[PDB]
Formats: structure tokens, C-alpha cells, sequence
């Protein structure tokens, strides 16, 4: 049903299409990490005003379209219930891997590797940690 | 005033069968990511603004809603084998579109449906004998009630 | 610019034969003839209509094609007309009556393209249907002998579900003559008085 | 517990075939032997559905991340030969014979699949000219 | 004289049966299937099946034409043979109504994958027989066979017992005929706007 | 007449070392390459069988010039 402006995507286009997405969402948060983050002026779609530098809030405030994007804002808005001082942190790196796994892509490595081979790397780094 | 077909008019000829083909291999290719146990999630939006994540051949099934009179078909096959059988979902569908691509250059080259239809009933009775042949059933041959499990 | 001359009932649709409408007619006939002709043999198939409720329909019967499509064109109303009266007077052969209508039309065609008058047409027609009709008194083989047995039913009975669901004739066929069995009165060889009606059998399906 | 699910779900359904795509493998392989002794445009449709019925281990195995041609290629090479309970296992991307790794499947969806996939196919090709009101 | 409920496939329904007294003169059939689709084409063939057994009466309800397309060529055989006795224009007529009726072996031979060019042909040496006699004997109801896997010719009808009703193919010609001769016989429309 | 005919007999048995025509090779060709193409694989196996298929093409043309069912003569010549 709804046919009509149904929205779809290749593999090809997919895969680039989701990273550019999260770069985009990164970029919203990316001025925020650390001490030294810069404050944004956000205007939530329900009429609140506010200034703040705090990356959930800017999450929780800011909506959008992009499934691929809600995905973060999602997983931001889970993490704030838990801890929530490091959703800025936890997006940037989440985009960080994206990208790389981008990279790993285009060398022709599935995505499936890179995901068993991310897990691995944050085992280890775990571990060390 | 009210008219059935709502104004729409259709063709006639191989060019029908041909993009039921197409719709079907569209429907394969979009139900393709789930199958198997790692196979990728697929994110659909209903008309709610409601978003679900899941490889779940039959949620897919459920959400895509396809409108296409012919894919219909194998949806509602596939949903049946699903409320039925609830194992191979996926797959069904899977082996439905690969015969439909197949069955294509059948049809270009001029051969009939009813010759189609008639050989894959004979293929699938031979694989329906060799899986018979094949099904493993041992009480007390080379083991025990017990020994196999 | 082009100016209109000839033209003074309506610029409503009209048709005249001036420009060749009796084959115009014939042609528009045509697109549910192929349509039909799909429907008869016993390797028939089936069409997929949407209906007016959103729902999909699927049936082997021409009639009912015929039914959930919209006709426009008077020609091909006649013969819808002809098909729901040869349903139901006889029951059956509809595809029969369509396709032997369409296939009428389409040698009218190639006569009118020769260059013989209707008239001539008509009455060649008519002639050569009292001598079909007239022949196929001679053309019987066999006969029912009306026994009411199943084994005789079932010679009809064949046929009948033949072209409409194929692959399952055996079994159906069978159903029909049990359920024609338990309602046939204690009677044999006797055609003038009625003694089966067609609903006195009910159809139900459980999935 | 783990050994009693797995022996409560072999329970469940006795009736069991070669998984990792070897009953596929076999149906196949008969299918295109019964095709070289058939005639006429049957051993053309029987070829088809045989290249079809493979469908499914090459899918499983690009979800999975394997490289389809390799593995395909050497499930062909050991499938065609000695046993025929060679499959597609997936620990490691290699052919092994799933029977004695205890990798298997209900016969009995296998069949009913089938015939779900042989009726829709049917269907949806049964009509090659159709006319179809939009609704 | 019996009432109960019977479970039929897990859905329990109440039936009204008569077994000595009162004997009910209406059956019902259940049809059983997991495709909706195959159960309205079932159900559209046990009506079709049952409307046909309501004709099985004395006005050429019992008698019974070789089907599958046998009567349908001599039909065409003796049209063709009166045409050309038929003086005048009214020959060519006469060829195209004969002519008409080559559709339903076209039809069959189309549906059953068979090919047209070497079906007719056989179906015409068939039923058109030269035999050493005055008399045409041997198998003259030679019909249109479906095949599907392997065969050569035709197949005779008395084999598979393939029979039509007199009166069903009767009565179909002549709303045939009227049919396209009321069609025909408009050589001019003319409507006015609602 | 018979200058053509001593013509190309001539040209027959000139050649010492002929093969069957009419498409016998190539359907040979077909089966023995199917068959030999189930005991290479290593990305092979999908080449070699295109390229015995290939080698229809000849009686598939060859047929339907001859205004013949295609279909039938060269499953009943690769059944053969």
C-alpha cells in the first residue's frame, strides 16, 4: 500500500547513502565533545527554545527525516537513561567506524567482516583498556 | 460514473507475463537481505511514521504491502506457508523469484506457459521422490531409538 | 480552419459506415475476443481483475471477466447480452457463444473487405446456421440413457468441470455425482418431468 | 540444557535431510541427471528448475559473507562425487559433509516450500495475457 | 431425524441430515484447500458442473457430441461441402461460417503449447479420410488432444470419453449467430449526450 | 551434372582427416565440455560452460532456417 512516493535504495547507493547520513548526523554533535564544546542555538519543532552545548539535548531537540539518522538518535536517547555524559562521544565514534567501514567497503570487504572485525578490535581495546 | 478499472487500461500479450516477471524479481530482490539466519534487517516505515527493524521474513511480508496484482500472489502464498508451516518462509519466495527469472528467456524464446507449468510439476515430483529418498528416518538400522538423538 | 461539413446531429460520439465503422466495431470486438479466447479448451487459464472493494479476483469463467469489466462500446454489448442469456438458459458455454461470435465477425471483416453487400453476409449466415443446426442432429454418437447412476453422471459431469479447473477433474467430477445422487429421486428414463434443480445443491469451502 | 533443546528439537520432527544447502545440492544434481536422458523442452525447464533450486546456498552464502563462486564451485566438486551429504558450512567457509556435523533440516518443510514456491511460480506465470482493472 | 455438530478440518459446524423420515431432496458440498484462489476456481467448476447435470433432460439434454473439438471439424467439413452447393453469393458466406469454426482446435492446440501448423494439418487428414469403401469407417472421431509431455497425432475421443451436450452446443451457435448478425448488422450509431 | 558431382566428391575425399557436420561437433563439444566442466571449478566452471553453450547456437540457427521446431531437434539431438 502507499506506493505512490515510496521510497527505496540499491545496494550500491544504500551503502553510501547510510554513511553520508551519519556523517551529516555526526557533524551535529562533532562541535559539542568535550569541555570546550561549543554552544548551538536549537529551536525544537514543538516551539522550545534553548541554548545549550550538551549532545543529548541537541539529539532530543533535533528531528529529521532520515531513518538512517533516527537510528542515532535513537541509540542517543537510550544511552542518555543510562549514563548519557558520553552520547557525543559514543556518535562521533560510532561515526568514525562508519566511515571506516565505507572505506573497507570500497577495498571489497563485506560488511559482515568488518562488523565481526569491529567487535574484535572493541574486545581487544576492551581489554587493554 | 463509476467505472471498475478506474480508467486504467491494460496490454495484452508476453509484455503482461514479462512484468509480473519483473515485479516478482523486485519483490525477491527486496525480500533477498533476510534470508538465512545472518541475514541483514530491513527498515520500513508505515504510513504511521512507525519505523521496524527485523530480518522476520513474515514482518517484511506483513509490512511491505506490496500493491502489485501478481507479486500479491506470492505474498499471500508465502504468508500461508508461513501461518501453515512457519519454517522457510523466506525461502519460498526466494524459489519463486529464481524460477520467475528463469521462466523469462523461456517465454522470450516463445515457449507457452503450459509447457513451463508441466515441467516444473515433473521437476518437482522428482525432487519431491528424491527428497523422500533422501528423508533420514532410523529406529533400529545401524543405531537405536535413543542412539540418534 | 479545417472546415466541417456533413456533420449535423451532435458533436456527441457518433459512428457512421462512411468511415468504415462496421469493421471499426468488429476491431473494437476484438480486444475482449482475445480475451475470451484464452478462456476456452480445457487447458484454460485464469485472469487476475481488482475489484471496485480492492480485492483480487481470479476465476477461469469468461462471464465473469466479462462481468467485473466495464463495457463501453454497444457492439460489445450485444454480445455480453448474448453471453448472460446463453449462461442463463443453458448454464454453460459461454465461452462457446463468445469466441464463435468473435470469430463471426472477424470473416465478416474479410467479406466486407472483398466487397460483399451485409445483406449477402446475413443471409449466408443464416442459412448456414440452419444447416449447422439441421447437421447436428446426425452429429450424436452417444446418448444418456438416464439411469441416474453416478457412472453415467459422471460422463456429463467430466466434461462440464473440464476447461474451468483443470488438473482436479477426477475429483471433482466425483463430488458432484455423490451430491447429485443424494438429492435424483427413485426415477429412469423419464426427460419430461423435472426432477433436479440447481439449487438444490449448496457449494461451501473450508480453508 | 543445551543437549536437551538440541535432542528436543530433533525430536520434534524425526524426518530430516542434509542441511547447509546439500539436499538442495542433490535435488539438483538428480533433476540434471534426469534431464540428459529426457527429451524435448521438459530437459530445458528441468535444467532451469535445477539452476534455481541452487539459489538458495549461493544466497545463504553471500549473506554470509563468503565468496559465492569458490564455495559454490567446490560444493559442486564434492556434492557431484561419494557422498551426497556435502554442504555449506558455515564456521568455517568451507564443504563438509553436514550429515555427520549434524547440520539438518525437517524434511517435510523442505516439501511443503517447495510446493508453496511450484504453486505461487504457477500462479503468477499461469496467465500470459491478462487484462487487469487498477483498484 | 439426526442433528449434530461435526468438526471438519478444526472448524465445527451444525448440519440437519435426514436418514429414514422426511428425506431431505438438497445436498451440500464442502471443499477443503489451504489456497483461496483454487477454492473459487473449484467452487466455480462444482456450479458450472451442477448447472449442466439440470440439463440433462429431454430436449437433447442426453445426447452427447464428440467434444475436444471433433464435432467443430465436421461441422466445417459439411458447411464447406453445402456452400459449395450453395449457388450464388451466398457460397462465400457459407466458407467463412465453415471457416469460423476452425477456432476451437486453433484454441486448443494454443493453450496446450502444441503447435498450430502441424495440429490442423493432421486434425483435417483425420477427418478427412479417403477408406476403401463407400462408407467412412475406422476411427472418424478423432478430436483435439492437450498432450504435455509426449504424443504424436491426436488422441480419439472414445479413449477419454471427452463428449458434449447436443443441446448446450446447439443452442450456442444459434445465440452465436444472432449475436453477430445483430452486430453486423449495425452500420451506423448514433447517440445523444446525457 | 557430372562434372559437379566429380567436383565435389573430389573435394570429399581430398580431405584425408574429416568430421562429421550438421551440428554433430558442436553438440559433442557441448556434452563433453559439460561434463568436463563439473571436474575443474576454480572459477572456471562457470566459463566453460557458457562457452560449451555457446556451441548451440549453431543447430538452434541451423533449425530454425530449416523452418523446424528449434526447441525439439536440438533437445533430441542433445538427448542422443
Amino acid at each position: 500500500k502507499d506506493q505512490g512516493n515510496k521510497k527505496r535504495q540499491h545496494g550500491l547507493e544504500a551503502k553510501k547513502s547510510h554513511i553520508l547520513a551519519a556523517r551529516s548526523v555526526a557533524s551535529i554533535i562533532k562541535t559539542s565533545l568535550g569541555p570546550r564544546g561549543l554552544d548551538k542555538i536549537l529551536i525544537s519543532p514543538d516551539g522550545e527554545i534553548t541554548i545549550t552545548n550538551d549532545g543529548a539535548t541537541i539529539l532530543s531537540q533535533m528531528e529529521l527525516d532520515n531513518e538512517i539518522a533516527k537510528l542515532l538518535v535513537q541509540l542517543s536517547k537510550s544511552q542518555d537513561d543510562e549514563i548519557g555524559d558520553g552520547t557525543t562521544g559514543v556518535v562521533v565514534l560510532a561515526s568514525a567506524l562508519l566511515d571506516q567501514a565505507l572505506e573497507l567497503i570500497q577495498k571489497g570487504i563485506h560488511p559482515i567482516k568488518i562488523a565481526n572485525g569491529f567487535d574484535e578490535a572493541a574486545k581487544l581495546a576492551i581489554s587493554k583498556l | 460514473i463509476v467505472v471498475l478499472k478506474e480508467g486504467t487500461d491494460a496490454s495484452q500479450g508476453k509484455g503482461q507475463i514479462i512484468s509480473n516477471i519483473n515485479a516478482c524479481v523486485a519483490v525477491q530482490e527486496a525480500l533477498k537481505p533476510t534470508l538465512g539466519p545472518l541475514g541483514s534487517d530491513i527498515l520500513i516505515v508505515t504510513s504511521n511514521q512507525k519505523t521496524t527493524i527485523s530480518n522476520d521474513g513474515a514482518t517484511i511480508l506483513k509490512l511491505l504491502d506490496v500493491v502489485h496484482p501478481a507479486a500479491k500472489t506470492l505474498v499471500d502464498i508465502s504468508r500461508a506457508q508461513d501461518a501453515e508451516v512457519g519454517d522457510g518462509t523466506t525461502s519460498v519466495t526466494i524459489l519463486a523469484g529464481e524460477l520467475m527469472k528463469e521462466a523469462k528467456p523461456f517465454l522470450e524464446e516463445g515457449i507457452s506457459s503450459h509447457l513451463i507449468m508441466k515441467g516444473y510439476r515433473k521437476a518437482v515430483s522428482l525432487a519431491v521422490e528424491k527428497i523422500n529418498e533422501l528423508a533420514v528416518d532410523i529406529t533400529s538400522e545401524k543405531s537405536s531409538g535413543r542412539e540418534l538423538l | 480552419q479545417n472546415p466541417n461539413a456533413g456533420l449535423f446531429k451532435q458533436g456527441y460520439n457518433s459512428y457512421s459506415n462512411a468511415d468504415g465503422q462496421i469493421i471499426k466495431s468488429i476491431a473494437a470486438i476484438r480486444e475482449l475476443h482475445q480475451m475470451c479466447l484464452t478462456s476456452m479448451g480445457p487447458c484454460g487459464r485464469n485472469k487476475i481483475i481488482v475489484n471496485h472493494l480492492g480485492k483480487i479476483i481470479i476465476t477461469n469463467d469468461a462471464a465473469t471477466m466479462l462481468r467485473e469489466l466495464d463495457i463501453v462500446h454497444p457492439a460489445v454489448k450485444v454480445l455480453v447480452m448474448a453471453t448472460e442469456q446463453q449462461k442463463i438458459d443453458m448454464g454453460d458455454g459461454t465461452n462457446l457463444v463468445m469466441i464463435l461470435a468473435g470469430e463471426l465477425l472477424n470473416v465478416s471483416e474479410k467479406l466486407i473487405s472483398m466487397g460483399l453487400s451485409a445483406v449477402e453476409i446475413i443471409q449466408g449466415y443464416n442459412m448456414a446456421r440452419k444447416f449447422t443446426l439441421k447437421e447436428l442432429d446426425e452429429m450424436v454418437v452417444g446418448e444418456i440413457t438416464d439411469k441416474n447412476d453416478k457412472n453415467e453422471l459422471l460422463k456429463m459431469i467430466k466434461p462440464v468441470i473440464s476447461s474451468k479447473k483443470y488438473g482436479s477433474e477426477d475429483i471433482l467430477s466425483e463430488l458432484v455425482s455423490e451430491a447429485v445422487s443424494h438429492v435424483l429421486p427413485v426415477a429412469q428414463q423419464a426427460g419430461e418431468i423435472p426432477y433436479f434443480n440447481v439449487d438444490s445443491i449448496r457449494v461451501v469451502k473450508i480453508m | 540444557h543445551d543437549a536437551i533443546m538440541i535432542v528436543k528439537r530433533a525430536l520434534q520432527n524425526k524426518l530430516i535431510v542434509a542441511g547447509g544447502g546439500a539436499t538442495e545440492m542433490e535435488v539438483s544434481k538428480c533433476l540434471r541427471d534426469y534431464s540428459k536422458t529426457i527429451a524435448g523442452k521438459q530437459q530445458m525447464i528441468i535444467n532451469a528448475f535445477a539452476k534455481a533450486l541452487e539459489v538458495i546456498p549461493r544466497q545463504l552464502c553471500e549473506n554470509a559473507g563468503f565468496d559465492a563462486i569458490e564455495i559454490l564451485n567446490k560444493l559442486r566438486l564434492a556434492h557431484s562425487k561419494g557422498e551426497k551429504w556435502y554442504g555449506v558450512v558455515f564456521e568455517t567457509e568451507n564443504i563438509g559433509d553436514n550429515f555427520a556435523k549434524f547440520v539438518w533440516e525437517p524434511a517435510l518443510v523442505k516439501i511443503n516450500a517447495l510446493n508453496s514456491a511450484t504453486e505461487a511460480t504457477n500462479l503468477i506465470l499461469s496467465v500470459d495475457e491478462t487484462i487487469t482493472n487498477k483498484g | 431425524e439426526t442433528v449434530k455438530t461435526m468438526e471438519i478440518g478444526g472448524d465445527r459446524v451444525t448440519v440437519f441430515k435426514q436418514e429414514q423420515g422426511e428425506i431431505s431432496r438438497t445436498s451440500t458440498i464442502i471443499l477443503r484447500g489451504a489456497t483461496q484462489n483454487n477454492l473459487d476456481d473449484i467452487e466455480r467448476a462444482i456450479d458450472d458442473g451442477v448447472a449442466a447435470v439440470k440439463g440433462l433432460m429431454k430436449p437433447s439434454g442426453g445426447k452427447l457430441l464428440p467434444g475436444a473439438g471433433a464435432t467443430e471439424i465436421e461441422l466445417i467439413s459439411r458447411i464447406t461441402k453445402y456452400g459449395e452447393r450453395t449457388p450464388g453469393l451466398l457460397q462465400l458466406a457459407i466458407k467463412q461460417f465453415a471457416v469460423a469454426f476452425e477456432v476451437v482446435p486453433r484454441t486448443l492446440a494454443e493453450t496446450a503449447g502444441l503447435d498450430v501448423n502441424e495440429v490442423l494439418p493432421n486434425l483435417y487428414a483425420a477427418h478427412n479420410v479417403t477408406e476403401p469403401g463407400a462408407v467412412k469407417t475406422d476411427h472418424l472421431y478423432k478430436g483435439v488432444d492437450i498432450d504435455g509431455e509426449s504424443d504424436e497425432g491426436v488422441k480419439d475421443i472414445r479413449e477419454e470419453n471427452i463428449y458434449d451436450m447436443l443441446a448446450t452446443k446447439k443452442f450456442a451457435i444459434n445465440v452465436a449467430t444472432e449475436a453477430a448478425t445483430t452486430v453486423l448488422s449495425i452500420d451506423q450509431i448514433i447517440m445523444a449526450k446525457k | 551434372s557430372l562434372h559437379d558431382s566429380l567436383s565435389v566428391v573430389k573435394r570429399t575425399l581430398e580431405s584425408g582427416n574429416v568430421v562429421p557436420g550438421g551440428g554433430c561437433v558442436e553438440a559433442a563439444l557441448n556434452i563433453y565440455l559439460d561434463n568436463f566442466a563439473t571436474t575443474v571449478g576454480s572459477r572456471e566452471q562457470l566459463a566453460i560452460a557458457e562457452f560449451a553453450a555457446a556451441l548451440l547456437i549453431i543447430p538452434k540457427t541451423l533449425a530454425v532456417n530449416a523452418a523446424k521446431d528449434s526447441s525439439e531437434l536440438v533437445a533430441k539431438l542433445r538427448s542422443y
